[PDB]
């Protein structure tokens, strides 16, 4: 639900049955990466700073 | 005198040495920021890529 891949409320996810529905089904995927990668960024940039602190 | 004055002077290297000790790691932490900076300047990434930069 959260990625945007699937609706808080309906509760329905993305599906491939159709051609059309394909086409839309690519630029979600993409935005639905980006949050992940967002989210590796900061768990990625606390334990940087937590093996700094570590380390002083 | 001259034995206590020297254990004042003893302990007063001590101070200095720890303040030091903080200072390590507060330079290394600068030196990181200074290695990401050349990666940012880049010419290639997105706002979305730099701004992985900016979380960290």
């Amino acid at each position: 639900a959260a990625l945007g891949l699937r609706n808080p409320t309906v509760l329905t996810f993305i599906s491939l049955s159709t051609a059309g529905k394909a086409n839309s089904v690519i630029g979600l995927c993409d935005d639905a990466l980006r949050v992940i990668s967002k989210q590796r960024a900061d768990l990625g940039a606390y334990y940087n700073r937590m093996e700094h602190a570590a380390k002083g | 005198g001259l034995r206590r004055a020297e254990q004042n002077t003893e302990d007063g290297m001590s101070l200095i040495q720890t303040a030091e000790g903080y200072l390590q790691e507060t330079h290394e932490i600068v030196q990181r920021v200074r290695v990401l900076a050349v990666q940012a300047a880049n010419g290639i990434y997105s706002e979305e890529d730099r701004q992985q930069i900016q979380v960290e």
